[PDB]
């Protein structure tokens, strides 16, 4: 392929570098349209700038914790992180959430990959090894109230017991209820003055839930489970404009009152190089 | 049973892995993809559009105006603006070319930089743009500028003049993040002659500026971008 | 034993949003939660949310989805939360309390902050 | 080579290599020529 | 001897000349059309009143001044009043339609200034109170009128800001969407023909807006030396390829 | 969502009169936490976990039950009884307090 052909002097009626930009058409002008050049080469096709990349790396998307201790006397288990859960989504963590909000609707299969490590931050006489079990509670699914409910049978619920200090790589097909995922959804569940506006509505794939299958050793152990996700088999439609002002909550495009500028100021002059 | 030997790197969780992995939801069949206008394939298709550079930062806050490169009526030989080309910073740091190109570490190609006047139909002007490749500095006045790639432009019906910054570098790639070996250079714009104004009209007029990337643009090595942050996890 | 010292009597013009506080004193903030209850005048011991400093783990009662936005600061060991779009329903009383020492519900309790919305 | 019975099961694909700016670069109805006075 | 500086557009029974325009834009280069079968879902037989709604409605003249900041108009709604369209829209469960939007504003070879008509599919606003505060129905659903950024917040009100097109994006990155400039000196009007952009075959209109028009003075209106420092702006839209599906009891919207 | 209900709404108790209150939640709450409030004070932990006399909560007191409906006792009311009572559910999640068996004191006519 070629970089730019050779170009000699000129003089015409045909003025390439003079257009009317109020039409909306960003003119495909060129170097070799404005000067004397030479034939060169390309040897580049940006494999690294293809959307099945600049969207599809393994990045974290969310991090909670739990703990295995003696439940004997707990009113509510959750309140004890005896076991936990996740309203699956992506907005939790801004680094990836910025890449995705780069286009309007997106579509793909994913590589939800889990990993988890433990702490005995207090007079432990050995680091125990547990096994974490992570469930997937589809919206409409019964829910784990305790670290040893029946819910934790997972008869028809896709679960994976893996080990601490280790990881698990369970990949899932795209499960949009529609031809692709809505990123911004200027809508409401219904024509009712009093409902919530935002995509918060369009997006349940429900939750996730992790507990620790062992009966409390004697000392206390805390586990911090991390969830990593890699989009793959992507398509994206309608780019938009990238976020400038920071984030404030999942599924809202808000920004904080009283915020430091985003436009870097110009010390001195505009004339200033 | 078939004999194996495990190599160093077992169980390493490299995040950049294209590996084969099982379906948590087997036999499950998706929602039939339909059609949607506008569809991206490669970042590089969208950064070939233009956006406006706020070449006029000089504010207390962010401003619709930090975008308006003003023009001063009946002056001459004077400077209109300037800056350098660290498209991974300054003015540029907040455009679609920035914010994206920001996402990568290495770049190359030739920027196309546009410039549109909005002065009363019946006013004229003839100024000059000009790229000053790397070696000296901000031209600091016409003459010195003019001996660099530059382009006189006569204002008429065609509001926009499209100047193109020829990729002119030794090495064949440049650190997106600012660095001097891998420096880009500069560019200005001076009153060729001056800005005239029709009778019964008054003040200043303006130039809008945009910058888009070229056919030839190049970007590799994916880095993370600075431009965003969260001290903490967000909430429902 | 600890303390849930609270913010001070609040007068907010309607439509605003204020932040009352709380601060733990002599127990490890970063371990137990802080619930908040909106016991209005001649009104019940209402439950806004509950937040956990420890990692930011939390939950809210569906009345206050929007209104209440619980929050903890790990150094000044000061819980908070602030109400948005104030209305004279928010004219009630907010209390914070330490939860889960476990034999007991929110055992340790704070005094409160008065929130009154009007011009 | 595919060891899994499914579609997610499969690994990444790679280079689309379709790339068409047009869609965004020049959605003009009455099409514009490079080298011709923009609007006449 | 014809020029992009002269176009007519006849819909149903209404036209629009303009001895100006800077050609027209066709977003994403798609051209508006009807729901192909392979792609359909709703089982019902769609209805298509063609010339009775695929015509030219005229919203109203906002007045641009050296004060004004901008204005927007969400779209399935903005017309939610205009005769047959405006009902067929409320009388049905789900609809489907493509738009046109010749925006306008005239001046002279003495006046200075320019605009930035733009279209943004699934443009979703931001509350002016930070946190996880949301905006309510009767704020994102104006119409005939539209909302105005050169005004000030109500509670639950959107944010009224041009610097971040009320969502956290610098006004100057907007150009990544279809749009065009009215440049009082090379221009006077603007056009955009917009195909159905949303991620479902057919969808609702009571509870949703699939794109909004935004007009925003990127560079200031500045009359000669003494004249009335205000140029109206008048917008016009005309839907088309409308397709309503599943009639009934007529809908009742909040408020 | 287990909807709580303090048994009487309020009465009055001549000191000596033994006092018994009750909570009747809809569903099953396993642990009844009883809070009390002499106004001008923060509500305070009386009996935790169905039947435990919290700290400093005197002996006249006690209570129990389960599943649904639990209760409270004060072998005979006093002075320091004419307060308000809150049973309190912690089992179901939008953690919800009682209703209010406002404890009432009985005295002579003046």
């Amino acid at each position: 392929t070629v970089a730019s052909i050779s170009s000699g002097p000129k003089h015409t009626q045909k003025v390439p570098i003079l257009t009317a930009n109020e039409t909306g058409a960003t003119m495909p002008v060129l170097p070799s349209d404005s000067i004397e050049t030479r034939t060169t080469y390309m040897h580049f096709n940006g494999s690294e700038t293809d959307v099945e990349c600049f969207l599809g790396r393994a990045a974290c998307v969310h991090v909670t914790e739990i703990q295995n201790k003696d439940a004997t006397g707990i009113d509510n288990h959750r309140e004890a992180k005896l076991f936990n859960d996740w309203k699956i989504n992506l907005s939790s963590l801004v680094q990836l959430r910025k890449k995705l909000e780069l286009f309007t609707y997106v579509r793909f299969d994913s590589e939800y990959t889990i990993l988890a490590t433990a702490s005995q931050p207090d007079s432990a006489n050995y680091s125990s090894n547990l096994v974490v079990q992570a469930m997937y509670v589809p919206p409409g699914a019964p829910n784990p109230k305790e670290w040893d409910d029946y819910t934790w049978q997972s008869a028809s619920n896709p679960s994976v017991f893996f080990k601490v200090g280790d990881t698990s790589r369970f990949s899932v097909p795209y499960v949009g209820l529609a031809s692709a995922y809505n990123c911004f959804y200027d809508g409401y569940s219904h024509d009712d003055a009093e409902t919530q506006y935002g995509i918060t509505v369009l997006n349940h794939m429900g939750s996730m839930a992790f507990r620790i299958v062992n009966e409390h050793d004697e000392h206390k152990t805390l586990v911090k489970i991390r969830v990593y996700h890699r989009a793959k088999h992507v398509e994206a439609w309608i780019p938009r404009a990238p976020r400038a002002l920071p984030y404030t909550s999942i599924g809202r495009t808000n920004y904080p009152k009283n915020t430091e500028p985003v436009i870097k100021k110009r010390k001195g002059d505009i004339k200033s190089y | 049973g078939l004999p194996t030997t495990t190599l160093p790197g077992s169980g390493q969780f490299l995040t950049t892995d294209d590996r084969q992995s099982p379906s948590a939801l087997p036999n499950y069949e998706p929602t039939p993809r339909i059609h949607i206008p506008g569809k991206v394939h490669n970042l590089l298709e969208i950064i070939q559009v233009d956006t406006l550079i706020p070449m006029n930062n000089t504010h207390t806050k962010d401003e619709v105006n930090s975008y308006l490169i003003p023009l001063n009526a009946n002056r001459q030989n004077e400077q209109v603006f300037g800056t350098n080309l660290f498209i991974g910073d300054g003015v540029f740091k907040t455009t679609l070319l920035g914010e994206i190109v920001q996402y990568y570490t290495h770049w190359s190609g030739s920027l196309r930089f546009s410039l549109m006047y909005t002065g009363p139909a019946l006013s004229s002007a003839k100024l000059i743009l000009a790229y000053t490749p790397p070696g000296a500095r901000g031209p600091q006045d016409r003459r010195e500028a003019m001996l660099g790639t530059h382009v006189v432009w006569d204002i008429g019906l065609q509001s926009t003049i499209v100047m193109t910054i020829p990729w002119t570098s030794g090495v064949q790639f440049r650190y997106t993040d600012p660095d001097t070996y891998t420096s880009a250079g500069f560019l200005s714009c001076w009153y060729q002659t001056s800005l005239i104004l029709p009778p019964e009209t008054t003040g200043q007029v303006y130039l809008l500026s945009f910058i888009s990337a070229c056919p030839d643009f190049k970007l590799r090595l994916m880095k993370d971008t600075q431009t965003i942050s969260q001290t903490v996890a967000l909430t429902e | 034993q600890g303390q849930l010292q609270q913010s001070g009597a609040e007068l907010v013009r309607p439509g605003s949003s204020v932040k009352i506080s709380c601060k733990a004193s002599g127990y490890a903030f970063s371990s137990f939660w802080v619930n908040w209850v909106k016991q209005r005048p001649g009104q019940g011991l209402e439950w806004i949310g509950q937040i956990y400093p420890g990692d930011g783990d939390n939950k809210y009662n569906g009345k206050f989805k929007g209104k209440a936005t619980l929050t903890a600061d790990k150094s000044s060991t000061t819980a908070y939360m602030q109400l948005y779009s104030l209305t004279s329903e928010d004219s009630a009383v907010y209390f914070c309390a330490r939860s889960g020492n476990y034999p007991y519900a929110m055992d340790y309790w704070g005094q409160g902050t008065s929130v009154t919305v009007s011009s | 080579i595919n060891y899994y019975k499914d579609a997610a099961s499969t690994s990444s694909a790679g280079q689309s290599l379709s790339m068409d700016p047009s869609k965004f670069t020049e959605p003009v109805k009455d099409l514009m020529l490079k080298g011709a006075p923009a609007l006449n | 001897g014809y020029s992009d500086r002269v176009q007519q557009i006849t819909l149903g029974n209404s036209t629009i000349t303009t001895q100006e325009a800077a050609n027209a834009v066709v977003c994403y280069a798609e051209w508006p059309e009807y729901l192909p079968d392979v792609d359909a879902s709703d089982v019902n037989k769609t209805s298509k009143p063609d010339t009775s709604v695929c015509r030219f409605y005229t919203l109203d003249s906002k007045t641009w001044t050296t004060g004004s900041k901008g204005w927007c108009w969400k779209l399935p709604d903005a017309l939610k009043d205009m005769g047959v369209f405006g009902q067929n829209m409320f009388f049905h469960s789900l609809g489907r339609s493509g738009y046109t939007v010749h925006v306008q504003c005239n001046a002279t070879k003495f006046h200075s200034g320019c605009l930035l008509v733009v279209v943004i599919p699934e443009h979703q606003l931001a509350s002016h109170e930070g946190g996880n505060v949301s905006v309510k129905y009767t704020f994102t659903h104006p119409g005939e009128r539209g909302i105005d950024l050169s005004s000030a917040n109500e509670v639950g009100g959107p944010v009224k800001d041009v610097l971040y097109n009320m969502n956290g994006t610098l006004l100057g990155n907007l150009l990544i969407f279809p749009h065009q400039f009215i440049n009082l000196r090379t221009n006077n009007t603007a056009t955009i023909v917009i195909p159905y952009i949303n991620s479902v075959p057919i969808d609702s209109m009571t509870r949703h807006n699939n794109v909004s028009l935004m007009v925003i003075p990127i560079a200031p209106l500045t009359v000669p030396t003494g004249a009335t420092p205000s140029l109206p702006i008048t917008v016009t839209i005309a839907p088309m390829c409308t397709e309503f599906s599943g009639i009934r009891s007529k809908s009742i919207v909040p408020q | 969502q287990i909807v709580l209900t303090q048994s009487p709404a309020i009465m009055s108790a001549f000191p000596g009169e033994k006092v018994t209150i009750t909570c009747s939640a809809t569903s099953s709450v396993n642990y009844m936490h009883w809070f009390q409030q002499k106004p001008g004070t923060s509500p305070k932990l009386w009996i935790y976990s169905s039947s435990n006399l919290a700290s400093g909560v005197p002996a006249r007191f006690s209570g129990s039950g389960s599943g649904t409906s639990y209760s409270l006792t004060i072998s005979r009311m006093e002075a320091e009884d004419a307060a308000t009572y809150y049973c309190q559910q912690r089992s179901s999640y939008p953690i919800t307090f009682g209703s209010g068996t406002k404890l009432e004191i009985k005295r002579a006519d003046a």
